[PDB]
RNA sequence: CUUUUUCGUGAGCUGAGCUGUGAGCUAGGCAAUAGUUCUUUAACAACAAAAAAGAGCACAAACUGUAGACGACUUUUUUGCCUCAGGGUGCUGUAAACAUGAAAGUAAACUUUACGAUCUGUUGAGGCUUAUCCCUAGUGGUAAAGUGU
RNA sequence: AGCGUACCAACAACCGCAUCAGGUCUCCAAGGUUAACAGCCUCUGGUUAAAUAGAAAAAAGUAGGUAAGGGAAGUCGGCAA
RNA sequence: UUGUGUUGAAGCGAAAUACGUGAGUUUUCGUGGAACAUCUCCCUAGUGCAGAUCUUGGUGGAAGUAGCAACUAUUCAAAU
RNA sequence: UCUGAUGGAGGAUCGAGUUGAUACUGACGUGCAAAUCGUUCAUUUCAAUCACGUUUAGGGGCGAAAGACUAAUCGAAAAG
């Protein structure tokens, strides 16, 4: 069990995708990144994070999202992904 | 019946099959013919494509519409960190071709060299070249004497040093450079002296010298016949599409000929281009590698902001007139001309006045970052 | 096979004695037998068992993008790499907010208060910049070890 | 008094061999811009469903955009734009 | 006319130191579970198949292939 | 005779809808479809359009006439 705060550069993850797939691609990328980082196969995105990613329509998600990954014990391990409201993104690094 | 109007065929049949190259490294098909008079010397080198810039030079062609004006030329930068000479191979002539007598190694080889022998070096235990480097000098000299006795072609195995470059690849590139020059004994001694030391570009080549480049072209995957062979587009009204060859052969022979352009792989081809002139051999040690006598500004070759997609050229390099096949970071083999060139262009002494180092990202207006900050003044 | 012995090579011993071996000389006495032939089982190479003597990689995975329809190819896997950040280099063109600031003019009070496209200052600002840009022993991370030989 | 009275009316309830991009009569009819029951966007009502999805993203096809300089030299013909 | 069948008929699968020149005939083993021959001579016919874009039925290679493309578009979490 | 209004005629004009079908000789052509799809195009006060009802039946009908149409069938329907 562990908690990390990371920024994800969604621009370089949705760079190549079509207009009509950018927000779902960002969601898929966030899930995959959190799963790779936490080494768990079951990762659950918070509904508020989904809302934030979709806030500007399918056409454009935020270029960067500051996010919190928490590991919980209930195959047994899994991770929760939560949006973190930030006033800025400069100087904001990965922390455990 | 005959064609109504003649026109030459699309593309050359001398570069067939247009298939992917076997390897990424350029490979010398044939070394320059050995001249027994010249002192023993290396005939080839390997660098990596860094990028391109342009230079200003003063023409000295009497009767040319340019002559006394300063013209701009495109140049390719090849980062040439010194290689390491690690081995010797002797070839003898047999009716079946060249046959290797033996290859002898140096006493010590770098891990960079040993890496080329592994697909998974990280998880191996690097046992290559560990117990064959403790051979006695008696048997080493025996093999060398046999090479001197029976072999007629001498080659030096040497490898690049990718750690000196910004490349992600760590395993060295290995090749053999044929030693052209004096007798077999002189060749043996010449390579024996520098059997373990660095081989800089300066020893192999000179400024203002015409050389050849061997390298693999930039890849493009499968391309249509239009972009691969240059065939003409069909009119707009064509029912099943227009980007194709209309007739791919007469009724007879009842086959498709190999000379008919088709879709397929384009690029990533092995090409040996002749007569690229060396404009400058820039040295790692000096701080004004990109300076000229009409520039007197303290600046190095790397353009302001780095070489795009490559990095920074921190080592020896050469400035080649014109363009060179391959992408950035591509290994590029440089070879001495098959026969020495005596043309006016080959013999000319290039005297360049300016070497551009503005940013090659976007449209750079400054040669140095100091110049940029001086122009803009203080900011927020 | 026994005896008389001569001359050439190998082991161990110390250019050199001896033993084994090959080729001989003298003398001697000792064998073959399956019913008339049915291939004259005769070579070579290999293999199995038992005795006697000594003798590591690759795939996958994650990464990469000099590669690519998929394979394949180029890479890296702890001075590396990925990530984010900082810096550089560029692209666009001066962000939001605030100002008894401006503004063609207008209206409402006994010299001020309201409306106002737009403009100005803070502001060459702000945003973006590799996803196939560059630099950094900067942050965090770098995962189970599965398959074949 | 007797008979009809459910439901669809196509979007899968009809006819096209089908849960078929076709066909098939009538009435109601909001706001903004506007000449306008046009186009485009929106409120009420309805929907987020379509004989599939995911990834990659080359050739080629198809439906499109944009192209320096020239401007019909193309082509049977300015077809198409 | 004179025979074989539940101690296994017809049929069918594989066969045979089998016979024939050949259409075939006759046997063996297996399977099968109820009928079957008659070559002693003769009578009788809806009596013999490779084909007919033959008829009906079944089944292939094509091939895990073409394809599952109009109607802008889906996402997060939960329940069952 | 001239000028300005008023007035609101016409098998008048543009144009959605409706009704059709010019071109791309576009797509599709083992289609969504035994005639569809896209763009383009013609048509909209009248010889206009639609529904239901009703009449005309096969060497017959019906035809602003193409041998057109008469239930995917027409230089003689379909069924037996």
């Amino acid at each position: 069990p562990v908690t990390k705060f990371i920024t994800i550069n969604l621009s370089k993850l949705t760079h190549k995708v079509c207009y009509k797939r950018k927000a779902p691609r960002a969601i898929k990328e966030i899930r995959s990144i959190a799963g790779k980082l936490m080494h768990t196969k079951d990762v659950r995105l918070d509904v508020k994070l989904n809302k934030f990613i979709w806030s500007k329509g399918v056409r454009n998600p935020p270029k960067r999202v500051r996010v919190k990954l928490e590991r919980k014990r209930n195959e047994k391990m899994y991770t929760i992904v939560e949006h973190v409201m930030v006033d800025s993104y400069k100087g904001l690094v990965n922390e455990c | 019946s005959h064609r109504k109007f003649e026109r030459p065929r699309h593309g050359s049949l001398g570069f067939l099959p247009r298939k992917r190259c076997k390897r990424l490294r350029g490979k010398i098909r044939s070394f320059p013919k050995d001249d027994k008079e010249k002192p023993p010397h290396f005939t080839a080198f390997m660098g990596y494509k860094a990028g391109m810039t342009h230079i200003v030079r003063e023409v000295d062609k009497p009767g040319s519409k340019l002559h006394k004006k300063e013209i701009v030329e495109a140049c390719t930068i090849i980062e040439c960190a010194p290689m390491v000479v690690v081995g010797i191979v002797g070839y003898r002539e047999t009716p079946k071709g060249l046959r290797i007598l033996s290859t002898v190694w140096a006493n010590h080889v770098s891990d960079e060299f040993r890496r080329r022998y592994y697909k998974n070096w990280y998880k191996s235990e690097k046992k290559a070249f560990t117990k064959s480097l403790n051979v006695p000098e008696a048997t080493k000299n025996c093999l060398l004497k046999r090479i001197e006795k029976y072999c007629t072609v001498l080659r030096a195995i040497c490898h690049t040093q990718p750690s000196k470059t910004p490349l992600r690849m760590k395993k060295a590139h290995i090749m053999e450079v044929q030693i052209n020059g004096g007798s077999m004994k002189e060749k043996l001694e010449f390579v024996k002296e520098m059997l373990e030391k660095n081989l800089p570009v300066s020893t192999v080549f000179n400024p203002n010298e015409m050389i050849d480049v061997i390298s693999v072209t930039k890849g493009h995957g499968t391309k249509g016949v239009v972009s691969r062979y240059g065939v003409k587009r069909l009119p707009r009204k064509t029912h099943r599409g227009l980007r194709k060859v209309a007739c791919i052969g007469a009724w007879h022979p009842a086959r498709v000929q190999f000379q008919i352009p088709r879709h397929g792989q384009k690029g990533y081809f092995h090409r040996t281009e002749r007569n690229k002139k060396i404009y400058r051999i820039g040295l790692k040690t000096d701080k004004n590698s990109a300076s000229t006598d009409a520039d007197i500004t303290e600046k190095k070759i790397t353009p302001m902001g780095g070489f795009p997609h490559y990095g920074v050229v921190n080592e020896d390099f050469l400035l080649l007139k014109g363009c060179v096949a391959g992408t950035k970071k591509r290994p590029i083999t440089l070879r001495k001309n098959i026969v020495p060139q005596v043309s006016r262009d080959a013999l000319a002494q290039v005297s360049l006045k300016f070497i551009d180092t503005s940013s090659k990202i976007g449209h750079g207006r400054f040669q140095t970052s100091e110049e940029k900050v001086k122009y803009y003044g203080p900011l927020k």
